């Protein structure tokens, strides 16, 4: 890389991270989609 | 204790319903004139059998076979259920 | 008519005879199974389970189906006797980690949508 | 007879005179490639993909337009036919954009599939491609015009099926384009169908954009409940979620089309959903609770009150299983106050004769009539596929149409006799020229919309229309099975309710104000708490939070039509059953199962435990509800006419006005459509130009 | 037609057709059909009762000499009244040829075990029994070979579900491996790939 | 080469549906004479001449002229739009008082 | 040797299917509808048997689609409706059959687009 | 274009953040939540619109065979810009 540097992009990490498994920086999977069914919200006022 | 509804199921083109058909052709009209508040339901039925249904208070039901009945037999059965008998 | 070829039995009498023979063999095997596999059940429980498995198929009226059922039961008996099976396989008949699923309408209605 | 013998690949077949080469090849089970031919549109012949070789003929013919000649030998797989298909695919793909990964048509593309099957595997085109600007024809149909192959299917459908002349072609040659030439919204109740018939991704669904691919979808064949036509549909799902609605071909009912509400209101199934049982707390607010607590409260209130005190109102989207279950449950407490929100006259024959409240002629029949009279109804919005059938007859059979009501636009020319109900009497007496017109008609048809019946003088209106039908019958005799009398419904649950003995209308509720009220999906706002005594116990069962939910004491979350196997009866009286596409959300349950569990808690357990048992009970009450495609019925018009002649209720000097006066009203009509954001966009688009 | 199309061999096609005619003439009692595929493979469709004679002839005849059983398997076609199709593949070293013998059976009808004709069949017939449930009469030792001990049903059958009916996990309360009804975190996603346009005109079926 | 003219219409303050256009009474007499030539029930056949007549009075064809022809002949406006964009002698933009057209085809070239 | 068995065919006790998935299941026997997005008819030639849709829920991790129905993916292909019915009957499944729906023969005529007095005449082409 | 929810959790480009009463947030306690910080919608919104002197332009994403399939964009509408359906780049003709 000293004689053939890689192409520069502004989204490439400027700081390499090692394998962070077994560490508070580890990856935790989760669903990236939003809620599908919305429930009806009852009115806040009494009905009688 | 009392009549709530009547259901008559007759096959459209089976011989065993023929007499019942005659009833509806002739004697249903005046029977509805006499009973303006009684729901009588005429419905088509499967190749099985013609039938009459009577409903009473609190959902009590029992049925009567009308297979091969003539029109007079049909109206006799209908007046028997319509009266305080059987 | 109906033009079928038998497996072993020509009518239900011979099939019943084979069923009785297989039942005798399982009945004799149960105490040895309890000893060898070091099972925590009684011999009474094992024989009751054998009877229950036999009665699961009491409604069969086809001699060929009965012949195949006896063949499968003999396969299972041979498997048990030779210790090809392990304790987990024997205990799979008793469903000891399965929570009882209800059968009445109201409980089914409460838990979910399946009938 | 008149059949002629022709050969497809050396194999003999007999065809009717005037049959096209394409249909003859179809007789032996061979499908000719096509892009512009649609068997329900007028023949165009423009795409040129259907070119085939006839033996001993130097020129290939267009199979979709050319009539077979006696003794001809089609050759569908000769070298000439294959080279024709390859050349036509090459010309079609020359200017097509490299859009497949971003095109919604991706796995469902006729162009892609016919390229794979009949075209070459390579390009020798070395020029630049043409690109055209996009058109905006509304919020429902997304337009990407570069993809257009100029089939002209959209133009023929809009002109002939929909009745609108907004689409066309501007320019000529390579630059010819399909559009409106001006900023115009192609807005109509059948508009979405141009997405189905367009073979490419030029016309796509805007609500459906980018969400799914066809190979991952699961197909559930089901029925629509957005109106009383009962159109066959396919619900496409993926991983437990409803993706979209598609038409399913049914020749008798909806052909291959569906209305825009049937197609685009499904997203409302994801909004305002009742998911858990709710009860009123100490402060009078609705709060979540368990099924057991809610059922116990309802059962306690049910045990205390009996007979007249207990009442039920059924809504527009209720199924026959739930209806019969509720009928049995209220009968066990000696109650007969089981009503619907939609009024049908109970005078004379009433519900006793099925013929009285059904469209006897049927949807298929319209094709056999020559004169139709429509009274107090807008066919276009109350039953768009019925109006489509009427326009098909008007176009192909020269059907004459007359209307009594407000001069609504039906998309085809009709005779406006006026809007005064007294005109009906004038037709019945014989002083109107239309009386003579009906007198000489071989297959006269009279259709009365249920919407007209809602008004107070409806019993009178039905009597007058029955009088018109009787005059026709006595003057011309009965030709056989024609059934002049017809009733056009607009509510999916109405016909089954009437078949079950339910009393039409909410009048008995007002006559005998109940203490315990069962709102079974009833969101019409007909009965409020001003029409009921105080301390009235209102139980709402349904799937949406609408008019009927926030006024209830106990809320029971039910399943929508996409989440159960349920029976619906259309205007014709035909009975159809839906299938489970997805399960009900949260804690919601099947409606008849709710009623059966409630019956068990209250001690009067209903005899049925499964769906087959509840359908056996359904057969016990009304046997026609378990015949799932049969529409045959017996005519009892004479008896009903006799029974109608008894009372002589007076008409009103009030012009007949349809509820759906204009297109904007068509969209949001029921609780599912009122919760749909797509319908809100449609309403905003038809009210605001932009 | 030259570079990308597989070349033909008419000499082998003729030889296989003649030998199929030979076999059919010699054993009319059992041979129901003879076919030569386009890529020169000879198949003989027989009656089940002739499994043992036919194979024996094909192994011992001087002009046959198919002394090697390359494979034996079953195919499940639920639409047929006889569900299962039994396929024997034989190789002749003396004549450097291959032959296929096909027969049929259903769920309740045994097939004669051919261990006597070929020793290799033993495990093949055990495998067919295990995967498809086809019983073989007079088999020396017929039992499951591939499936787990006590496994119920036959996996290769079309009706059987891909993931089966039970799974296994270790349970600490009973301190052993247990079998329970299958639950899946992610359901297998069924794809509908079949194109609505016909691909091969040569195989078109009559329109009934 | 390429045509250059666009085949969509975008409203402008000088060309919109409310741009004033109406036939002169003499042009209405001519329209009646033009309409009479065709068989009854086939009045549309007059789209081609009457449209031209509009252009002969105004100079070009604003969108209001197309709307007026469509309303006079009771033809859907999109049909008149199709006719106007198909034929090259129709001027959908203003032109000069004198329209010079030079032929450049092969015999003329 | 033949033994002349007299009873209806029944193989449930040999298939190894748990009884829950034999008694509470409903199969549908049908010819699938043509996909309305396309004109090809090649997917409307054979009969299909498929089971009733059961519950699908959301995985707490990753939000995938979870099922507990082992027959949620099983689709069987048959030549004729009789074969499908026989298979379902011998396997002990309750079934619902739907008659095959074919498109009706339509009378097409290109010349009708230019009718002298008919309504069929095209306003555009 | 990152931004935190009222609970202090980062909101992803997708826009999903666990609700206040959602127990699933417990999966992040004593650990972290993976969020990519380079929002593509914002990065593509910074690119300048390319001005070209033709009605139809071509885009392949740059790099030739290393980009996307080549597409042609019409630039006749002057009220908007032509946007690539693959890369998101914008094109217009010299206007005003
Ligand atoms: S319409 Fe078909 S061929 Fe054209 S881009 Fe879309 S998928 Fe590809
Ligand atoms: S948009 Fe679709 S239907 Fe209309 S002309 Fe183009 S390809 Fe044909
Ligand atoms: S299908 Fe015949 S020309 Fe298009
Ligand atoms: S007038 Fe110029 S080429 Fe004909
Ligand atoms: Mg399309
Ligand atoms: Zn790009």
């Amino acid at each position: 890389p000293t004689t053939k540097p890689p192409t520069a992009r502004k989204y490439i990490w400027t700081n390499h991270k090692f394998n962070v498994s077994g560490t508070p920086q580890q990856y935790v999977p989760y669903s990236t989609t939003r809620k599908k069914i919305q429930e009806w919200v009852p009115p806040s006022t009494p009905y009688k | 204790l009392g009549l709530r509804e009547i259901r008559i199921h007759l096959c459209q083109r089976s011989p065993g319903s023929q007499g019942v058909r005659d009833f509806i052709e002739k004697r249903y009209v005046e029977l509805k004139k006499a009973n303006p508040d009684l729901p009588i339901l005429i419905r088509e039925c499967s190749d099985v059998q013609p039938k009459l249904w009577a409903r009473y208070a609190f959902g009590q039901e029992k049925n009567v076979s009308l297979n091969n009945f003539s029109a007079d037999q049909v109206t006799r059965t209908l007046e028997n259920v319509l009266s305080g008998k059987a | 008519g109906t033009s079928v070829k038998p497996i072993f039995s020509r009518d239900m009498n011979e099939a019943k005879r084979r069923v009785r023979e297989l039942y005798r063999a399982w009945y004799r095997e149960v105490p040895n199974t309890v000893h060898l596999f070091q099972l925590d059940i009684s011999v009474k429980q094992g024989r009751d389970k054998v009877r229950e498995m036999f009665m699961k198929n009491a409604h069969v009226t086809d001699p060929r189906v009965v012949d195949l059922l006896v063949i499968k039961g003999k396969m299972e008996l041979e498997e048990t006797i030779n210790v090809w099976k392990q304790r987990t396989h024997i205990m799979r008949f008793f469903h000891e980690t399965e929570a009882p699923r209800p059968t009445d309408f109201l409980s089914k209605f409460y838990v979910g949508h399946d009938p | 007879s008149n059949l002629i013998e022709v050969f497809v690949d050396g194999q003999s077949v007999m065809v009717e005179p005037g049959t096209t080469v394409l249909q003859a090849c179809e007789k032996v089970g061979m499908q000719i490639p096509r892009f512009c031919y649609h068997e329900r549109l007028s023949v165009a012949g423009n795409c040129r993909m259907c070119l085939v070789e006839i033996e001993k003929a130097p020129k290939v013919v267009a199979a979709c337009a050319m009539p077979v000649m006696k003794g001809w030998n089609i050759l569908t797989n000769s070298e000439k036919s294959k080279k024709a298909r390859e050349g036509v695919m090459e010309f079609l793909l020359a200017n097509h954009p490299l859009d497949c990964p971003i095109c919604d048509q991706g796995g469902e593309c006729d162009l892609q599939d016919q390229s794979m099957m009949f075209g070459s595997d390579r390009s020798r085109f070395l020029e630049g491609k043409r690109a055209v600007e996009d058109k905006n024809i509304g919020p429902l149909v997304k337009t990407i015009m570069t993809r257009c192959i100029q089939c002209t299917r959209c133009i023929r459908f809009a002109s002939e099926i929909a009745g609108v002349d907004d689409l066309g072609t501007t320019g000529r040659g390579n630059d010819m384009q399909v559009g409106t030439y001006i900023e115009k919204m192609f807005m109509s109740e059948l508009s979405g169908n141009i997405i189905d018939i367009c073979p490419v991704g030029a016309l796509t669904s805007k609500p459906y954009a980018f969400t799914a691919r066809p190979w991952e979808t699961r197909k559930t064949e089901s029925i629509d409940v957005m109106d009383a036509v009962g159109s066959n549909i396919v619900v496409s799902t993926r991983t437990g979620e409803v993706m979209r609605i598609l038409p399913r071909m049914h020749e008798d009912i909806n052909e291959e089309w569906i209305s825009d509400k049937t197609r685009f209101a499904y997203d409302g199934l994801k909004r305002q959903r009742l998911t858990q049982p709710m009860i009123r707390n100490e402060k009078g607010l609705l709060t979540y609770t368990t099924w057991e607590d809610a059922l116990s409260r309802v059962a306690g209130m049910l045990q205390s009150f009996q007979g007249n005190d207990v009442a039920a109102i059924a809504g527009g989207l209720v199924d026959a299983e739930a209806l019969v279950a509720l009928k049995d449950l209220l009968n066990r407490v000696d109650s007969d106050s089981l009503c619907t929100e939609e009024v049908f006259p109970t005078a004379g024959a009433g519900t006793d004769l099925r013929s009285n409240y059904l469209l006897n002629t049927t949807i298929a029949g319209v094709e056999e009539a020559d004169v139709i009279l429509l009274v107090g109804t807008n066919p276009r919005f109350e039953a768009p596929l019925f109006n489509a059938r009427i326009r098909k007859s008007w176009l192909h059979n020269d059907l004459k149409v007359a209307l009594i009501g407000s001069p609504v636009d039906l998309t085809y020319r009709y005779d406006h006799l006026g809007d005064s109900p007294k005109i009906l009497q004038d037709i019945a007496s014989g002083n109107h020229p239309f009386s003579q017109i009906l007198k000489e008609a071989k297959k006269p048809m009279v259709v009365l919309g249920s919407s007209a019946l809602q008004r107070s003088d409806g019993t009178a209106i039905l009597a007058a229309v029955s009088n018109i039908a009787q005059n026709i019958r006595l003057s011309s005799g009965v030709t056989g099975d024609w059934k002049v009398m017809n009733i056009l419904h607009r509510i999916a649950s109405q016909v089954a309710a009437l078949d079950l003995g339910y009393k039409p209308g909410v009048e008995a509720i007002r006559k005998n104000p109940p203490k315990v009220l069962f709102l079974l999906g009833a969101d019409g706002g007909c009965i409020t708490r001003q029409d009921l005594p105080k301390d009235c116990f209102i139980i709402y069962q349904g799937h949406h939070g609408d008019v009927g939910a926030p006024m209830a004491d106990v809320i029971l979350p039910g399943a929508a039509y996409t989440e159960k196997s349920a029976t619906y009866v259309n205007t014709e009286g035909r009975a159809q059953q839906t299938k489970v596409a997805v399960t009900p959300p949260g804690l919601a349950r099947e409606d008849w199962k709710i009623i059966r569990a409630l019956s068990e808690i209250a001690g009067m357990t209903l005899p049925y435990d499964t769906l087959d048992q509840v359908r056996s009970r359904l057969e016990e009450v009304s046997p026609n509800l378990v015949r799932y495609d049969d529409v045959e019925g017996a005519n009892y018009f004479q008896q009903a006419n006799e029974l109608s002649k008894l009372v002589n209720q007076q008409l009103l000097a009030d012009p007949l006005v349809p509820p759906q006066l204009t297109i904007k009203d068509f969209y949001m009509t029921d609780s599912i459509s009122r919760a749909s954001q797509t319908m809100a966009k449609c309403v905003k688009a038809v009210t605001e130009g932009i | 037609t030259r570079p990308t199309i597989r070349p033909r061999n008419d000499v082998v096609h003729k030889q296989l057709s003649a030998f199929g005619q030979y076999v059919a003439e010699i054993l009319p009692k059992y041979v129901q059909q003879v076919q030569v595929s386009c890529f020169n493979e000879l198949e003989i469709f027989i009656h089940p009762d002739g499994v043992i004679p036919v194979l024996t002839f094909l192994r011992d005849h001087t002009n046959a000499q198919f002394k090697s059983l390359a494979d034996l398997t079953a195919v499940d076609v639920p639409t047929r009244q006889n569900r299962f199709e039994i396929v024997y593949n034989l190789l002749s070293l003396r004549f450097n040829s291959r032959i296929r013998v096909k027969t049929y059976t259903d769920e309740l009808t045994p097939i004669e075990s051919s261990v006597t004709v070929y020793k290799a069949a033993n495990w093949y017939e055990r495998e067919i029994w295990d995967m498809f449930g086809v019983f073989f009469a007079n088999h020396p030792d017929l039992r499951r070979i591939l499936t787990d001990y006590g496994f119920e049903g036959h996996p290769f059958r079309k009706d059987f579900p891909l993931s089966g009916y039970v799974e296994l996990r270790y349970d600490d309360e009973v301190k052993r491996v247990v079998a329970e009804p299958v639950e899946l975190a992610q359901e297998f996603r069924k794809f509908d790939l079949n194109s609505p346009w016909e691909a091969f005109p040569a195989y078109r079926q009559p329109p009934e | 080469g390429a045509g250059g003219a666009l085949f969509v219409h975008r409203d402008t303050p000088e060309n919109n549906p409310d741009t004033p256009f109406d036939f002169t009474p003499e042009n209405y007499k001519r329209i009646e004479a033009i309409v009479k030539n065709y068989p009854e029930g086939h009045k549309a056949a007059a789209v081609l001449p009457v449209l031209d007549l509009a252009q002969r009075q105004n100079g070009w064809l604003p969108i209001s002229a197309m709307n007026k022809v469509a309303e006079i002949l009771q033809v859907p406006p999109m049909r008149v739009y199709e006719v106007a964009t198909f034929y090259t002698m129709y001027n959908r933009k203003p032109v000069g008082k004198y329209h010079i057209q030079v032929c450049t085809t092969t015999p003329c070239m | 040797q033949l033994i002349a068995v007299d009873e209806k065919l029944d193989i449930t006790t040999l298939t190894g299917v748990p009884e829950e998935h034999i008694k509470t299941r409903k199969v549908r026997i049908f010819v699938p509808a043509r996909n309305n997005m396309q004109s090809g008819v090649n997917n409307t030639k054979k009969w299909k048997m498929e089971f009733d849709t059961r519950e699908r829920w959301e995985n707490p991790l990753m939000g995938w689609s979870s099922t507990a129905d082992p027959l949620s993916n099983l689709v069987l292909t048959f030549s004729t409706k009789e074969d499908a019915v026989a298979f379902a009957e011998k396997n002990g499944w309750s079934f619902d059959v739907e008659e095959r729906k074919v498109p009706k023969p339509k009378s097409k005529s290109y010349g009708a687009n230019f009718s002298w007095n008919k309504r069929t005449r095209v306003s555009t082409k | 274009g990152v931004r935190t929810s009222p609970t202090g959790e980062k909101v992803t480009h997708t826009g999903q953040a666990y609700d206040d009463g959602d127990y699933r947030r417990v999966r992040f306690s004593d650990r972290q939540k993976e969020v990519n910080e380079n929002f593509a919608i914002d990065l593509i919104a910074e690119q300048p619109v390319s001005e070209v002197g033709s009605r139809v332009i071509s885009c392949d994403g740059g790099g030739g065979a290393l980009g996307h399939p080549r597409v042609y964009i019409n630039l006749d509408k002057e009220t908007k810009t032509g946007t690539c359906g693959y890369c998101g780049l914008q094109f217009r003709q010299p206007h005003h």
